[PDB]
RNA sequence: AUGGAGAGGA
């Protein structure tokens, strides 16, 4: 096609190693920043509590219920509850969702995310399950529990952005770098004797040539050629942060656009 | 806590240098400044 | 002396400080909590009406609002009851008790105050989060840092009261202070390590940075300069742009150790005409300094110029400091392979040189200099033979630090950092001393009980061979703690003694203004001084100047 | 403040996309000014960051007691052994931008314990109030909403300059004011005020 | 973990302080300043311990 | 040669060298009698002390002394001509202008100068911190306390 | 006091690893520096989430009511 | 000691010397000697200094030190201040200390003097002498609460 | 305590406006059209991108205080060209760029296993 | 409007004062022997090698915002590779019928010594600097 | 047993003390430039070694990590500091009443350690995160 | 006393201090609506009015000067010179 | 509200 020119190289369900051709690094840029913190996710944003005899105090579950990763991949069906005409929460905004234990055990009983149960009518979309990349099949640790101590939650889940506070955080690590060998001399390397035996070479110095020193500095070259990697949470799959990533950049740069026409 | 509990006062030549011989009986580290500096000592 | 003299007063409040760049010299960050609580008694006026009604509309707790409202008859509406707060028709003459707002004049003060300066007067930004924020530069007069430092601020509440602190207070009118005849507001830290690193020959800009640094600039009259370079690709230097927030008509001319109209050091500083010629900006120029840029830029242009003035050159220098980055590691305290074994050698001489003086003193040879023991001429030797090894080793790891070494950097830029602060980390800490003499014999004839008696040399008395960077032995470090220990506990009644002084000497001087003759007097009329300074003059507008009548040949002078 | 008199309070707080980047994607949760480093020659902190990376990657404990045979330089040639330049050195990327930063900078971790003493424990502001019953002056301490001291040596600060009218507002309709009654043969305050 | 030497009185956890005292018993000679009538003084702080 | 003295007269030069914009390879426009005329009646002009009697008047030329061995120096016919090669005008800026600065300079009446020349004094006191002179705080502290009893006494003979 | 969920400053969620942690490390019996390299945490902040962490709830449940 | 001294020919060249310094102070007999320069003599004795070369001279050398203790620490601080200060002290006709012995002694309003250290004693025997106050102290209207005559406050306003 | 809420980042309030357009008093042809709830995510792109408009005398932006979440683009352009126009197509090429990367991207991803 | 010298020199010195981006010139006149040049040559743009001979004028021509190229179709002063633009600050007597000129180009500054450039190298804020081949 | 004895400073005053019992006494006979310049075996006579420097130190400076790297004074602030460093104080937090009790959400057990927080229970009951830190200017905040 | 219109030493220089209170003593009245001596030229500021009104010398008090023997000096804002 | 002690911040 036109413009840009993504390669994929290495593909998980959690990894996607690709360089990105033929683009400003503004764009480069502000995709990552995009993929960071401005493409929806659904996570827990309200928790009432019913009872609580556990070692872990109220707002400190509270708020480790937030961190736990629901798939947000119809989350673009679900709206955002301040938007949606009800009052508070609905079927249409929220997904609410229950945790229930009880100590029965004389040794620790705990309390998993894949403990977690929908409670809102889902109506159909593909919404607010607790992720689980766990071997065993049970995802992150909330809490643990004595013999008689009881736990008894309703969690509200809502639409949100990183920028709205990083549990909606949907990437997690997202790896970026740009010119192997300084040919662009972007940084000055900090040495002690020989910059290049002291500084390391990353593995992205293979897929671009050589400096080959008798070569005057390149003045008039600028920046392509971008190697990243978009690690993911889990809540969304890989590709849909990269392909929401530069969708809601798209979508919020249009809305520029928009915002002039009104005017 | 542990600090709090080993702790020494002295109340009132040169008492808040720190003298040659608190090696290893006094900290020659732990103290307040200003106040009563070297003065209150840890042991 | 303490409940008239010195009162509890109303309309006051403080925080912990933070600093902040983007923020106006005479300006004050107050927390939006603290806005809503101070009070400025406004008096209903035919102008401000439609501005006030509405604060009183707005009520006692979304900021621009208000609380009491005060009549005729002199009662008080407390606007946060009363059946009638959301209504309230203001008529002329009646007082409106306001929540402090942008650009009001509020004194902003530091404890302990010991100078005009420790209180100045401000203009109330008002902002979020719980800290006053204020511009790094009023740092030095106030002496704040943000470490956990707390800052008092006082309202008035006349008109007149207004005038007396943005008339006589305000920080520009503070900015060139009759302390030293020098001002005495600068620009630190970044701004300065940054301003250093900016400016250098080597530091070219290219256009799409050249726009936005140029937009950042305030005053910027939207005219791009045109580059140095035209040819292969377009640039422009460092001092190039920053020379766009040094106004007109400022002239400025230093030259330093090797400077010759060249500057091959880029030494000096040629300022002709708002436009900077050659050297590297930093302290000596652009500090709190006498000849400096802010000295002139103040009486030349004006004090508000001038205020603005701390503000372009941060606005644009942290700007172009952000987007090229500093750094400190531990790799900037290394030093090299040799200058290392070179540093060893240096010290294991000085070594054998106390050794040798010992030697030769112990064996009665040792003369004794004029007025002083052997015992002492001796200690005064070996002193000054250790000092000269510190600063041997120091040196030779000075000399080795490389124009990279982002502490080297600091030192060049004057931001942070001294010479020894080197001579300690990479080579050898020095001597340790405790009221004037090296370590003392504490134990019976020894330092420690891990030496012989009369052990006088140099481990064994209190000299720390090491570097911080290669780390102190368990002697060494107790030694050090010995010193380490002597200081904090002067710093501790050096102070107490030291705000005492004050106490008097302003208690003694007190009453002391230039009268209507120009003469200078106390409270009964006994003369002082029969013209103020014996010259008439206020400090704030003196300035070094050379007499070039004093200097030069008889003959030179003719010529 | 980590952990070598090195103590500091929060100006803001960055996001982690306004944050610079490391290139295999992390983030710092602290940055601290080079200028604390110089002139306390806190040296031990430069030295515990580069031995916490070592630890933190190869998954022991670091060992930084006192008196021991661990080096820069032992510890340096672990972390190359291991992937990054040997003194805690690693390119990062600007947050805003995503270019390269022209310095390289210092990054590892660094053991950082959070002190008391947090803003709103001390945010106090008072504008009218209680007072005392002896002095008709104002309370002390921000607990009974009391005033901020106008002191002996801040009266000096009005006095040095020429704020006279503020220094007597600040000492007057603050504080205390008060209206009593003079006698103009003796002199006194014996004048029975039967006002009205 | 709690590790004790306090006393608890009235709910209130207090700890004594280590007081620090000169020694009774011992021999001291102290030099005595430019302009006493005494040039030297042996003094010992006596107490039945 | 380096003191402290009101109005930077370099920099009024500079500022007149400039702001005619003058070239150094043409000839002035002064008369012997301009410069040397005017440089002895701008001084009579440089006020401080202002009363019409004897003993104030000889007051005022005490006040000025240090300042017009400047002045002179620097506005020298010689000078004025060849090293900054002044037009009539720009001279008569260049005398116009030191006059306004340096009446702004003198101090104020009111001027609270105690309170001021004791925290000049008392604040550099207070950031002093650490051969053998009594220097430093303690010293500061005899000073003051016109001590009789002190530490290091001294005789410095020539 | 119980696994942070996710690590702070990179983000990945590494709570659901600590049993499986304690399990590599007790059972199969590996050194740390490798129980946290198979449990995939690459990057070294994500790493000390769990190294540094410090389960200190297991004393906490040892109380009674 | 080196000396910037002219030579002859008008330039000042360095001309170094030898100077002898003491332990412990009699002026009154140590200029008296042959050999020495007695016009130039020195002692940081500036209370031996005043009662042996006169008040006047006294007061050079109480500033001379003042300006060393300062400036040896690194500072500069213009002369008119430590000017004044010693002025100040030096204007009584003797040395007047800044304790509650010197400047507070003299005769200056009650209230004033007051407010430094001995509050209360100053007051009873100023209550005994019948004194009577200028109210033109600084210190006094602070205590009146009233428009002490400060910048402000030095003149009067009318229509 | 007086921390504001953190949606204050995105979502106007009250009369807020996502840009006011103004005229710049310095040049002439010349526009500071300040940002309402965005940052440098999207303010750094569009001067980027609005410079290989060749049509483009002078493009920079600014984030005043970054307490608020607002920027300052400023944007001179050619005799002729309206600054506005000098937006709009700069705009347009970046949807239209991303608009091929999307589908690049998906095609790629497409031909991947695991 | 118009040209104000020209010359060729023979660059006799390259001084990487410790600097990576400049780099200061010391070369002479191939004609006058009354002329020298020193400069300041941004060596990682243009390279100047010792023994090289490079061609330079001044000019003052071919100040409103600097405009971008769309002079990608102007003409241009230049058939050169390396083009600097700056101030004159000094105006020196070398004694004689000798003469020297002070520029910086933002920094990177000049000395030119001769005679003829009397009537020809204004006292001004004019001056580009084109360096060739 | 008696291969460990009591000292208190009058009798300290009458015995030789070594540093290290390793360094300190076997025989005498290269040397990494990196590690630092001890003195010597100097004076052969000791009648006690010392059981480990470290030791001349107190319950809150054990807790500095090389502390040995440091300029004295800075020690001393750590001292004061460390006591007021918010994390457990007890385990039983929940069960006790105190007027006023912080305690950090997730301590964590330090990436650099003395070998005397083993003692300390620092280890175990920690005030303090292993943050990420970053030594830059970044924006001038 | 008195001290005639003649005969005076006083600076015909307004002193700060004089001018700060100037400025406040009109920014006092004018800020309860006094009448103003100058077309407040879209400015309504008590204080930045008082500015104006005496950068426009049109300004009615008279600064009463003292010096030490008791005596005194009457000026108007008119006679006197404001330079800063 | 008053008096009195101790720890702590810059
Ligand atoms: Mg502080
Ligand atoms: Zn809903
Ligand atoms: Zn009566
Ligand atoms: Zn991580």
């Amino acid at each position: 096609e036109e413009g840009p020119q993504v390669k994929i190289r290495e593909a998980s369900k959690d990894n996607v190693d690709f360089i990105l051709s033929n683009v400003d690094l503004a764009m480069a840029n502000s995709l990552r920043r995009v993929m960071i913190a401005e493409i929806p996710t659904l996570a827990i944003d309200s928790v009432e509590v019913e009872t609580n005899t556990t070692v872990l105090a109220d707002e400190f579950i509270a708020h480790r219920l937030g961190l736990i990763p629901l798939q947000s991949m119809d989350i673009e069906q679900l709206e955002y509850s301040r938007d949606c005409f009800c009052e508070d929460h609905c079927d249409k905004c929220s997904v609410v969702l229950t945790l229930q234990a009880f100590g029965e055990s004389e040794s620790t009983t705990n309390v998993y995310s894949k403990d977690l149960v929908i409670v809102s009518n889902l109506m159909g979309r593909n919404i607010g399950h607790p992720i689980i990349q766990d071997k065993e099949g049970n995802g992150v640790l909330i809490c643990k529990l004595r013999k008689g101590q009881e736990l008894k939650l309703t969690c509200v889940a809502k639409k949100g952005i990183a920028k709205e506070h990083a549990k909606w955080g949907p990437a997690a690590a997202i790896e970026f770098e740009y010119d192997p060998w300084n040919k662009l001399k972007h940084t000055d390397y900090w040495y002690e004797q020989d910059s290049a035996k002291e500084w390391p070479q990353s593995k992205n110095c293979e897929y671009e040539d050589p400096p080959n020193e008798g070569d005057p500095f390149d003045y008039k070259a600028q920046a392509d050629t971008f190697y990243m990697n978009v690690e993911s949470v889990g809540s969304i799959p890989v590709d849909q942060v990269v392909v929401r990533g530069i969708d809601t950049l798209q979508k919020k740069v249009a809305s520029i656009l928009l915002a002039l026409t009104q005017m | 806590t542990l600090s709090h509990l080993r702790r020494t006062n002295t109340p009132i030549a040169k008492p808040r240098q720190l003298h040659n011989t608190h090696w290893g009986l006094v900290c020659p580290a732990e103290t307040p400044e200003g106040q009563a500096c070297g003065l209150v000592k840890n042991l | 002396r303490g409940n008239l003299m010195g009162k509890r007063v109303d309309f006051s409040a403080r925080t912990v400080i933070s600093g902040d760049p983007n923020l106006e010299l005479d300006q004050v960050g107050v927390p939006k909590s603290i806005a809503k609580t101070l009070t400025y008694p406004e008096v209903v006026t035919p102008y401000n009406i439609d501005r006030l009604t509405q604060l009183v509309r707005n009520g006692p707790n979304e900021h621009p609002g208000a609380k009491y409202v005060i009549r005729d008859s002199g009662d008080r509406i407390d606007l946060r009851y009363s059946k009638r707060a959301g209504d309230i028709q203001l008529q002329y003459g009646w007082k409106v008790e306001r929540h402090i707002m942008d650009n009001d004049p509020v004194l902003f003060n530091r404890q302990p105050s010991l100078h005009k300066m420790s209180m100045m007067a401000h203009r109330v930004k008002v902002i979020p989060y719980s800290t006053f924020r204020l511009n790094l530069s009023v740092t030095s007069p106030y002496n704040a840092d943000f470490d956990g430092d707390e800052m008092n601020l006082h309202v008035p509440q006349s008109e007149e009261t207004r005038a007396e602190l943005s008339q006589l207070c305000a920080v520009p009118l503070q900015i060139v202070s009759p302390q030293s005849n020098k001002p005495c507001m600068g620009i630190v830290q970044d701004t300065l390590c940054g301003i250093r690193k900016l400016t250098l020959r080597d530091t070219f800009i290219e256009l799409d940075q050249v726009l936005n640094m140029l937009y950042w600039v305030p005053d910027w009259d939207g005219v791009i300069p045109t580059p140095a370079i035209i040819k292969p690709k377009p640039l422009w230097s460092g001092k190039q742009i920053l020379s766009v927030a040094i106004p007109n008509g400022i002239h400025l001319q230093r030259f330093d150790e090797g400077t010759t109209l060249l500057s091959p050091k880029d030494n000096g500083m040629l300022i002709i005409d708002g436009q900077i010629i050659f050297g590297v900006v930093e302290k000596k120029t652009v500090g709190s300094s006498n000849g400096g840029l802010i000295h002139v830029v103040t009486r030349e242009k004006g004090p508000q110029v001038c205020a603005k003035l701390f503000g372009n050159i941060q606005k644009v220098v942290n700007f172009w400091l952000l987007h090229n980055g500093f750094s400190t590691g531990i790799g900037d305290t290394i030093a090299d392979g040799p200058t290392m074994r070179e540093i060893t050698e240096t010290i294991a001489e000085a070594k054998k040189k106390v050794l040798d003086v010992t030697k030769e003193a112990q064996a009665n040879l040792l003369t004794a200099k004029h007025g002083m023991t052997l015992r002492e001429s001796f200690e005064d030797n070996v002193v000054r033979f250790l000092n000269e090894a510190r600063d041997k080793a120091g040196r030779l790891a000075e000399v080795n630090l490389k124009d990279l070494n982002n502490v080297k950097q600091m030192v060049m830029a004057g931001s942070k950092g001294s010479f020894i602060n080197i001579a300690q980390m990479s080579a050898c800490v020095g001597q340790q001393s405790v009221e004037g003499k090296r370590i003392a014999f504490g134990f019976v004839d020894r330092t420690l009980p891990h030496f012989s008696k009369d052990d006088y040399s140099p481990e064994s008395k209190g000299f720390v061979e090491n570097s911080y960077l290669r780390g102190l032995t368990p002697q060494e470090f107790f030694f050090h703690a010995m010193g380490g220990r002597e200081g904090l506990i002067d710093t501790a009644v050096k102070t107490a003694e030291t705000g005492y002084i004050q106490r008097r000497l302003v208690k003694a001087l007190e009453d002391i203004m230039v009268h209507y003759d120009n003469t200078t007097r106390n409270s009964l009329g006994n003369v002082i001084q029969f013209i103020y300074g014996e010259d008439g003059m206020d400090a704030a507008h003196i300035e070094k100047q050379s007499l070039d009548t004093i200097g030069g040949s008889d003959a030179a002078f003719e010529k | 403040a980590s952990r070598h008199g090195q103590k500091g309070t929060i100006g803001i707080t960055y996001r982690r996309e306004d944050m610079p980047f490391t290139a295999e994607g992390i983030v710092p949760d602290l940055i601290i000014n080079p200028h604390a480093i110089p002139s306390r020659m806190t040296v031990a902190h430069l030295i515990e960051c580069l031995l916490s990376k070592v630890a933190a990657l190869s998954g022991n404990e670091g060992d930084a007691s006192p008196f021991t045979d661990i080096t820069v330089e032992g510890i340096s040639k672990l972390l190359r052994e291991h992937g990054y330049q040997s003194r805690g050195f690693e390119v990062m990327y600007n947050g805003h931008t995503g270019k390269k930063l022209m310095a390289q900078i210092f990054f590892g971790p660094t053991y950082y314990q959070r002190l008391r003493h947090m803003v709103d424990d001390k945010i106090h502001a008072r504008a009218r109030g209680p007072m005392q019953v002896l002095t008709r002056q104002p309370v002390e301490g921000r607990s009974r909403d009391g005033g901020l001291r106008f002191g002996e040596m801040e009266r000096d600060c009005m006095i040095a300059h020429g704020a006279a009218s503020f220094l007597k507002e600040r000492l007057m309709e603050a504080s205390d004011a008060f209206r009593v009654h003079i006698c103009g043969i003796c002199g006194l305050m014996t004048v029975i005020a039967k006002l009205n | 973990f709690d590790m004790g030497g306090y006393f608890i009185i009235n709910g209130s956890e207090k700890v004594l302080i280590a007081q620090e005292r000169s020694a009774g018993n011992i021999v001291q000679v102290f030099k005595k300043a430019a302009p006493s009538p005494i040039s030297h003084v042996a003094e010992i702080r006596s107490a039945l311990e | 040669a380096n003191w402290p003295l009101p109005v930077n007269i370099r920099r009024i030069i500079q500022n007149a060298q400039q702001t005619f914009h003058i070239d150094h390879t043409k000839p002035s426009d002064l008369t012997i009698k301009d410069i040397v005329l005017g440089v002895k009646d701008l001084q009579e002009n440089l006020l401080v002390l202002r009363g019409k009697n004897e003993i104030i008047q000889n007051a005022q030329r005490d006040a000025v002394t240090l300042f017009c061995c400047l002045l002179r120096s620097r506005l020298a016919t010689r000078r004025v001509l060849q090293e900054y090669r002044l037009t009539k005008q720009a001279f008569d800026w260049v005398l116009s202008n030191i006059e306004a600065q340096f009446l702004r300079s003198v101090v104020h009446p009111g001027e609270m100068v105690g309170v001021l020349a004791a925290q000049s004094i008392g604040e550099p006191a207070t950031q002093m911190t650490l051969k053998k002179v009594t220097s430093g705080v303690p010293r500061l502290k005899e000073i003051l306390n016109v001590a009789k009893n002190m530490k290091t006494p001294s005789l410095t003979v020539y | 006091m119980i696994v942070p969920v996710r690590c702070f400053s990179c983000g990945k969620v590494v709570g659901d690893k600590w049993e499986s942690y304690l399990n590599l490390l007790q059972e199969d019996e590996l050194d740390e520096g490798t129980a946290l390299s198979r449990l995939g945490l690459k990057r070294y902040c994500c790493r000390r989430m769990i190294l540094t962490h410090v389960d200190l709830i297991e004393k906490f449940l040892r109380y009674n009511p | 000691y080196d000396r910037k001294v002219p030579s002859p020919t008008g330039e000042y060249v360095k001309e170094p010397e030898w100077v002898l310094e003491t332990d412990g102070v009699n002026l009154s007999e140590v200029m008296t000697v042959p050999g020495i320069d007695p016009t130039r003599i020195y002692t940081n004795s500036f209370i031996d200094i005043m009662e042996v070369l006169g008040i006047e001279a006294g007061r050079a050398a109480l500033y001379k030190e003042v300006y060393n203790v300062i400036a040896s620490d690194g500072s500069y601080v213009n002369y008119r201040h430590m000017a004044l200060l010693v002025d100040v002290m030096t204007t009584q006709g003797g040395l007047t200390s800044v304790t509650r012995h010197g400047f507070n002694r003299s005769n200056t309003g009650a209230l004033m003097r007051c407010s430094f250290e001995e509050t209360v004693e100053i007051l009873f025997e100023a209550g005994a002498s019948a004194e009577l106050d200028d109210c033109r102290g600084v210190s006094e209207n602070v205590i009146l609460g009233q428009m002490a005559p400060i910048g402000t406050g030095a003149f009067d306003v009318m229509i | 305590m007086n921390a504001p809420d953190r949606f204050e980042l995105f979502l106007l309030g009250e009369g807020e406006s996502k840009l006011k357009i103004d005229p710049d008093t310095k040049a002439p042809n010349a526009v500071v059209i300040t940002f309402e709830k965005e940052d440098h995510t999207l303010g750094n792109l569009i001067r980027a991108e609005l410079l290989n408009d060749r049509k483009v005398l002078f493009a920079a932006y600014k984030v005043e205080h970054p307490f608020f979440a607002r920027f300052k683009l400023r944007i001179q352009t050619t005799e002729g060209y309206d600054p506005k126009d000098a937006l709009k197509n700069a705009c347009n090429s970046i949807i239209n760029k991303l608009g091929a990367l999307k589908t690049n991207f998906e095609t790629e991803w497409n031909l991947q296993t695991l | 409007s118009n040209t104000l010298f020209d010359d060729i020199f023979q660059v006799s010195e390259v001084d990487p004062g410790r600097y990576n981006k400049v780099c200061r010139i010391e070369a002479a006149s191939t004609t006058q022997d009354q002329c020298k040049l020193t400069l300041d040559i941004n060596v990682e743009l243009f390279p100047v090698a010792a023994q090289d001979s490079l061609t330079v004028t001044i000019a003052s021509s071919l100040t409103r915002s600097w405009r971008p190229p769309q002079a990608g179709d102007r003409s241009l002063a230049d058939d050169y590779d390396y083009v600097m633009y700056g101030t004159a600050y000094k105006f020196e007597e070398v004694s004689k019928d000798l003469i020297a000129v002070y520029y910086s180009f933002g920094g990177l500054l000049m000395r030119l010594e001769g005679n003829y450039r009397n009537l020809n190298n204004l006292k001004q804020e004019n001056a580009y600097l084109l360096i060739r081949r | 047993e008696g291969l460990v004895e009591y000292i208190d400073a009058e009798e300290e005053e009458s015995i030789l003390i070594a540093m290290q019992p390793e360094d300190l006494e076997p025989a005498e006979a290269d040397v990494d430039p990196a590690k630092r310049i001890r003195v010597s075996h100097h004076a052969t006579t000791f009648t006690h070694c010392e059981i480990h420097p470290s030791m001349i130190l107190g319950v809150a400076a054990s807790i500095i990590p090389f502390p040995d790297h440091n300029q004295s004074p800075r020690n001393t602030y750590q001292s004061a500091m460390g006591k007021q460093a918010m994390g457990v104080f007890l385990t039983n937090y929940n069960v006790r009443m105190d007027t006023m009790a912080n305690i950090l959400y997730y301590p964590q057990k330090p990436l650099g350690t003395t070998r005397a927080m083993e003692y300390l229970k620092f280890r175990e009951l920690p005030a303090g995160q292993n943050a990420i830190v970053a030594i830059a200017c970044y924006s001038g905040y | 006393k008195a001290i005639p219109k003649d005969q005076r030493a006083t600076t015909p220089y307004m002193t700060k201090y004089e001018r700060a209170r100037i400025l406040g003593t009109r920014a006092l009245q004018i800020s309860m609506n006094a009448p103003v001596f100058v077309d407040l030229e879209g400015e309504t500021d008590p204080l930045r009015i008082a500015m104006k009104e005496l950068a426009e010398k049109k300004i009615p008090l008279v600064i009463r000067r003292y010096l030490p023997d008791g005596s005194f000096e009457d000026w108007s804002v008119e006679e006197l010179i404001v330079d800063l």
